[PDB]
This record gives C-alpha cells, sequence and structure tokens, in this order.
DNA sequence: AGGGCTGATCGTGCAAAAGTCGTGCCAGCCGTCT
DNA sequence: AGACGGCTGGCACGACTTTTGCAATCGCAGCCCT
C-alpha cells in the first residue's frame, strides 16, 4: 500500500470501503514492469510456479 | 516531464525505433540492389551499436 | 517596330511538373511527403505523465466508475459511456453506437442505460451528458427542491427549451402559462446550471497552431519572418557522395547521380516555395498591414492578381503553390487566403472588402437594441453610412455568413 | 465478447514463484514484438497528436488513452476485437500501454558490451572460439574464415580483410572466409563447445 | 553488307475546365395591431 | 385575426480563383534488324 502505484488503490479503496481489509500479492507492480523489461522480455525463464 | 507546459523535455526517454525502422527499411530495399558492401557495413555497424 | 526576322525559351513538364505540385501542398503535407521520400534515398540526411487527478478528466470519471461496486458488463459499459465523451463533456458516442461497434447482443439498450445512469453523477455531476438536457435534469433534480422557483425551472427545461433557445419570454410566459418576470428566478437559474460540467475539465481542449511565419510587426512595416525551423532542412548524404565516384561500377555511379538529382530537384523545389512564399508574404503583409494592425475590420481588398502586381508575384506558379500558408500575427493565426480580402466598392476612389465588412457586420449587430438585433435593412444602412454600401441583399448575405440572428428573429423581450 | 468477464478477465496475477533469468532466442524477442513505428518525433504543436509511427505513436506500444483511437474510427470500449482501417491499434486498456515494448531488428549485428566490461570479462567465455575477439569481430572488417580444408587455412582460423582478400584471390574460390561477425566470432556461431571442454 | 533505330539528356507554368463567391433577389412567415 | 416587414435563407448569375495534367527530341554510332 504505502507508496505511489494507484492502480490498487482503487482496490483498496473498495475493500476499505466493503470493509474487505484484503490486498493481493500479484508482482512488485514495478517488477511486473521490470519483466515489461526483461531485456524488453530478453530475460523471462521466469519459471512462474 | 513537461516542467513549463510548452515543451515536453522528455527527461531521457528518446526512441530509437527511428533509426530501426530508417535502417531496416533502408536495408531492405537496397538489398533488392546488390547494396555496396561498406554501406551495408556502416548501417550493420550502427544497427546494432 | 514592324515584322521582319529577329526575336528568340522554354520550361519543363512531368518532372519538374511533379515536384512543382509538390510544394501547392500544405506544410505537414511537404513534410510526411518528405520524410516518404527520404525512407528511399541512400545519398541524403518517469514511465509516464498524467494531469490533473481526482479531478482526473474523463478518466477521473472512469476510475468513480472503478470506484463503485459493478460487474464486468456495468464497468464496460461505463467505460464505454466514459471514453465516448467529447471536449464538451458529454457522451461523445450514444448507446446505439456502443452497441454497434461492441456486436454483443448481451449487452442491450437496457443494460447500457442502466450504467450510464449510475455513471450520470458521479465526478463530477452530468458527465457523459449524452447531448446535455437531461444533464440539466439530472441537475436541476439533483439539486434540492428547497430552491424557489424549481417547479417553474423545471417545467421550462422539460420541453420549453426551443421557446428560450429564441428568447422569446412572450411566447414562453404564453404557453407555459408561468407568471410573467415571476419565471425569471427559474431561468436565471437555469442559466447557472454549469454547462459543459463535463467541459469544465473536457474543455481542457488543446490549442493548435503551426502558423507558416511569424509576423513580429518590428517597429512597424510588420517584419514577417518565415518558420525556418518549421522549414525543414534537405541534407545529401555526403558519405555517398564521397562513395560513388569511386565505384568502379558504372551502374551504382549512375544510380547515384540519378538520385543526387532527383534530390537536388526536391530541395531547390521546396527551397523556391519557401522563397515565393517569402516575397509574397511580405507584399501581402504590405498589403495587410492595415488587417494586421487595426484587423479584419480594416482589412483592405486583397487580391493575387493585384499582390502579384503590386508585389511582382508569380503570375501562375504563386496561384498553384499559394495552398495552405499559415502565419502568427498581433492579430493572430490567420491563412493564407485569408490575408486576401474580397473587392467591395467604394466611392471617392476609396475602396472596400469582404473581411472589413464582416467584422463591421459583427459590430453594428452588436450596436443594436439586445431585444431587437440590426436589421439586414439596418445593417445596409450602418455599412453605407461607413461608405462600404453593402445593401440589403449582400448585407443579408453576409450576416448569414456571419451566422448571427438577424432583427425579426434575433429578437427578445426586453 | 459477451462483457460478462473481460474486466473479470482483466484482473489477474501469477504466484511467480521459482523465477528464472537466462538468455534466450530471437523468437520469443520478435513474439514480444508488435508494432512498427517509423519517425523519432517527439510530439507536434502543431495539432498537439501522437506522432504517426513515429515516439509515442499511435498503432504501437498497446492501446489509446481512450478507447477511442488516433484517427478517430471504432471510439467505444464496447468494441474489443475490431480493429479501425484508418490505424491499427489495439483498443482496450491503457494499461496493456505500458505492457508492450517492441523489437527492433536493423538486420545486422555489432558490438556487445557485455563481455570484457564487466568486473568479469566474459569475453573469452562470451566469445567462445573468439576467445574476447567478437569486439573485433563486430566491425564486419575482417571477413575471416569461415571453412575450407581445400585452402590451407583453418575453418576458425583469422582471416583479416586484408587477410580475407588475399586467400580470396590466391586459394581462389577454395578459402571460404566471411565477416558479421568479421574477425572470430562468426567462427565462434560456427563451433562445437564439447572439443573445447574435453581439451580444456 | 546496308538500313533502323535507339535514347542516354532534354526541369518554376499554365490553362482549363471547373468551381465558387458577391451580390442580388425572391418567397414564405411570423409578431402584431390592427 | 390578416396584412406589414424584415428575416432569411433559397436561388441566381457571372467573376475571380484554381488544380492538374501535362517532357521533350537530342545525339551518334554501334548494335540490331534486314
Amino acid at each position: 500500500v504505502k507508496s505511489d502505484d494507484v492502480n490498487g488503490r482503487t482496490k483498496m479503496y473498495k475493500n476499505i470501503v466493503d470493509g474487505n481489509h484484503q490486498m493481493e500479492p500479484g508482482m512488485p507492480e514495478s517488477f511486473n514492469v521490470l519483466l515489461k523489461e526483461i531485456r524488453s522480455l530478453g530475460i523471462n525463464i521466469e519459471l512462474e510456479d | 516531464v513537461p516542467l513549463d507546459g510548452g515543451r515536453f523535455a522528455t527527461s531521457d526517454l528518446n526512441d530509437l525505433y527511428r533509426r530501426v525502422i530508417n535502417r531496416n527499411n533502408r536495408l531492405k530495399r537496397l538489398l533488392d540492389l546488390a547494396a555496396p558492401d561498406i554501406i551495408v557495413r556502416n548501417e550493420k555497424r550502427m544497427l546494432q551499436e | 517596330m514592324k515584322q521582319g526576322l529577329q526575336l528568340r525559351s522554354l520550361a519543363m513538364t512531368p518532372q519538374l511538373q511533379q515536384a512543382i505540385r509538390l510544394l501547392q501542398l500544405s506544410t505537414l503535407e511537404l513534410q510526411q511527403e518528405l520524410q516518404q521520400a527520404l525512407e528511399s534515398n541512400p545519398l541524403l540526411e518517469l514511465p509516464v505523465y498524467q494531469g490533473e487527478t481526482t479531478q482526473t478528466l474523463q478518466d477521473y470519471l472512469m476510475w468513480q466508475v472503478e470506484l463503485t461496486p459493478f460487474t464486468d458488463t456495468d464497468r464496460a459499459i461505463a467505460t464505454s459511456i466514459v471514453d465516448a465523451v467529447d471536449d464538451t463533456g458529454y457522451l461523445t458516442i450514444q448507446i446505439e453506437d456502443i452497441v454497434d461497434s461492441i456486436g454483443d447482443d448481451e449487452i442491450g439498450l437496457e443494460e447500457v442505460e442502466a450504467v450510464l445512469k449510475r455513471i450520470q453523477r458521479f465526478d463530477p455531476v452530468g458527465v457523459a451528458a449524452k447531448d446535455l438536457r437531461d444533464c440539466l435534469l439530472i441537475q436541476l433534480s439533483q439539486f434540492a427542491k428547497e430552491t424557489p422557483w424549481l417547479e417553474e425551472a423545471r417545467l421550462i427545461i422539460s420541453d420549453h427549451l426551443d421557446l428560450l433557445a429564441n428568447h422569446d419570454f412572450r411566447t414562453l410566459m404564453r404557453v407555459t402559462r408561468l407568471k410573467e418576470e415571476v419565471l425569471k428566478e427559474a431561468v436565471n437559474l437555469i442559466q447557472s446550471l454549469d454547462p459543459r460540467p463535463g467541459q469544465s475539465i473536457q474543455t481542457s481542449e488543446p490549442e493548435y497552431v503551426i502558423p507558416d511565419v511569424l509576423v513580429r510587426k518590428v517597429s512597424g512595416r510588420w517584419t514577417v519572418e518565415l518558420n525556418a525551423d518549421s522549414i525543414p532542412r534537405l541534407k545529401i548524404n555526403q558519405q555517398y557522395a564521397a562513395m560513388g565516384n569511386s565505384a568502379r561500377n558504372d551502374a551504382d555511379g549512375q544510380f547515384i547521380r540519378s538520385n543526387l538529382q532527383e534530390a537536388r530537384w526536391l530541395i531547390k523545389s521546396l527551397e523556391s516555395r519557401n522563397d515565393t512564399l517569402l516575397r509574397v508574404s511580405r507584399c501581402i503583409v504590405e498589403q495587410q498591414q492595415a488587417f494586421f494592425e487595426q484587423g479584419e475590420e480594416y482589412m483592405k481588398p486583397m487580391v493575387l492578381a493585384d499582390i502579384a502586381q503590386a508585389v511582382e508575384m508569380h503570375e501562375s506558379t504563386i496561384s498553384r503553390v499559394t495552398t495552405q500558408k499559415y502565419l502568427h500575427s498581433p492579430r493572430g493565426i490567420f491563412e493564407l487566403k485569408y490575408f486576401f480580402s474580397s473587392h467591395v466598392n467604394t466611392e471617392g476612389g476609396g475602396e472596400a472588402s469582404s473581411t472589413a465588412i464582416r467584422a463591421l457586420v459583427k459590430k453594428l449587430i452588436a450596436a443594436e437594441n439586445p431585444a431587437k438585433p440590426l436589421s439586414d435593412s439596418k445593417l445596409t444602412s450602418m455599412l453605407s453610412e461607413q461608405g462600404i454600401m453593402v445593401a440589403r441583399r449582400t448585407v443579408a448575405k453576409y450576416r448569414e455568413s456571419l451566422s448571427i440572428p438577424p432583427s425579426n428573429q434575433r429578437k427578445q423581450l426586453v | 465478447k459477451d462483457l460478462l468477464k473481460f474486466l473479470k478477465a482483466q484482473t489477474k496475477t501469477e504466484e511467480f514463484d521459482a523465477i528464472k533469468i537466462a538468455l534466450a532466442s530471437p523468437d520469443m524477442i520478435r513474439s514480444w514484438s508488435f508494432g512498427e513505428v517509423k519517425k523519432p518525433e517527439t510530439i507536434n504543436y502543431r495539432t498537439f497528436k501522437p506522432e504517426r509511427d513515429g515516439l509515442f505513436c499511435a498503432r504501437i506500444f498497446g492501446p489509446v488513452k481512450d478507447y477511442e483511437c488516433l484517427c478517430g474510427k471504432y471510439k467505444r470500449l464496447k468494441h474489443r476485437g475490431v480493429i479501425c482501417e484508418k490505424c491499427g491499434v489495439e483498443v482496450t486498456q491503457t494499461k496493456v500501454r505500458r505492457e508492450r515494448m517492441g523489437h527492433i531488428e536493423l538486420a545486422s549485428p555489432t558490438a556487445h558490451i557485455w563481455f570484457l566490461k564487466s568486473l568479469p570479462s566474459r569475453i573469452g567465455l562470451l566469445l567462445d572460439m573468439p576467445l574476447r575477439d567478437i569486439e573485433r569481430v563486430l566491425y564486419f572488417e575482417s571477413y575471416v574464415v569461415i571453412e575450407g580444408g581445400m585452402t590451407n587455412l583453418e575453418r576458425q582460423q583469422i582471416l583479416t580483410e586484408e587477410q580475407y582478400l588475399d586467400a580470396l584471390e590466391e586459394f581462389g574460390d577454395e578459402f571460404d572466409a566471411k565477416m558479421g561477425a568479421e574477425a572470430i566470432q562468426a567462427l565462434l556461431k560456427s563451433m562445437d563447445l564439447e572439443q573445447e571442454c574435453e581439451q580444456l
């Protein structure tokens, strides 16, 4: 929660208003952006399990 | 990063895709024309530089 | 004097003609064409950004839609309503356009209307107005009913928009049977209904202008300077120029020479376009300095043949390449043809024009009773008083050109 | 699209357990490659419109700010798979606009500043048979011997540009010698590391 | 052995058919006071 | 409670513009066709 990417800000606000108080691990959204990198995905041996 | 509004001043966000398309299309055209090895090689050097 | 022998050239057609035809085009038309041409010649030469948020413009409406509980289809329809909103704040594309583009039977008119009504007034009130009018009704209903004269305002806004369009207060009072001048409070409240609540943000309409020159009017004698940065520069690849003579192969040298000749012709064409434009622009700025200074009201009758005779401008190359030239000056941004004003009659060796007439008619209609605008006959009288002598036929015709209601149609209750 | 799951499918995430980082082959590289843009222009103040096949261009790098297109056709979030003819770009969420790199080909190689520059100069291992000669090969200026047993030249033998010309003149059309990569890296490309491992 | 025949080069207008404005002109119409 | 009246725009004609659609025969001399 505590920074900048307002993308899950909407989800956080909706969950809190619902009192859901829930979050999704997802990816460093910025490391998902670093995959966007990945030498342009050049390095994607990423064996997500 | 437009500080003043009139000019954006992309703080280190230049795109070389200009050079990409330029060199690739030029190589495609001159390849059918049996381009000089010198011009082909200079394009090669700058192409992957 | 008489006839005997003596006397004695010619131009070129096709290739030179094509190069010349390229210049009559627009500025960016020439720029994109130059890019496409240079695509061939081998012998020529902090992730993102954002604006106001929460206050996030149309995207703020999209987020407030994303800020409420809705299903996938409701969110998709709200997004179709929001993304299909123009710079005026209303829903740019109606529900029917979205249904046709989707082609989805699951998304229906009822479902789309429900999703849009859930998104009718969230941030701010009256977004995706879909022809604001029911948006005005939504603003009135969302506004507290405790406001006085709200019933009269609602009755007027329901189906009396046409009567208010003509500013016919008498017709409105006769139709709605409203108490005279008691509906005035309701009408004034309707005037302050915050139209373009969407445009309040959506009117972030950006300003676009690429004048082909700048007239600095440097100490008078309006100094026209060509937009050299906007003037492209054609560079020849000198490395190819040094890599062809050494070519022991004749075919490569011949192809290089032909490419060089074509590129030189193109560069000369662009340069000639620029130079002729500069000369004619100086001539016009001399002619339209009164139009440049006092304005379109003092816009003199300017013609190409007269300008060509006055500045010794091209007799036909000018007539060709004159298309699409724009200038930024103290008056504003003006087109090339905008500089030349038509011819109108003036006695006593004086002369008259068209843009002058348009601005004068605008002033004269402004110089009319707010209840009763200036008649086309009255406009003719004003023009004759100015010495224009426009007469009623051209007066009505230009008022139609000026697109303003004249007396018997601009008539409003005082 | 029934639109009853398109937004539902929009929100998804993976476990990303035991992630690996390694090289690849160009197939996936062009698999990422989607668009084609031509110009280096940044932004046009003439019309305040995106560059056409330029930087931040349409038909490239993902969707548009709204589901509306730069040209103006198929301007709706409801239009999902329909592609307007005026400019071909996916009309969807702007999130994919961050999730779209491109690939640049230009059809020819040059120096990798990966080897011999870091604290470990992988140069020798990175260039393999070239052994720190890939940088020299990055000039297409030697056309070294590729193969040829008839000529008195090894397949993995250095033949500089003058050496290549002399080989072609003397050995005739028997001393095969190619550039790009020029000094040694092409013969590296035509090499097997199993014998090198056994020899080491 | 005699004829054909070939184009390598040969580049700032115009003209022509078309269109389009200026101004007029005209026909119905509505506010109203008769 | 129908005509006045100016609107007001449809309709008109010429009058100024205008855009496109337009490249050669050189020049020999060798080569091809006869």
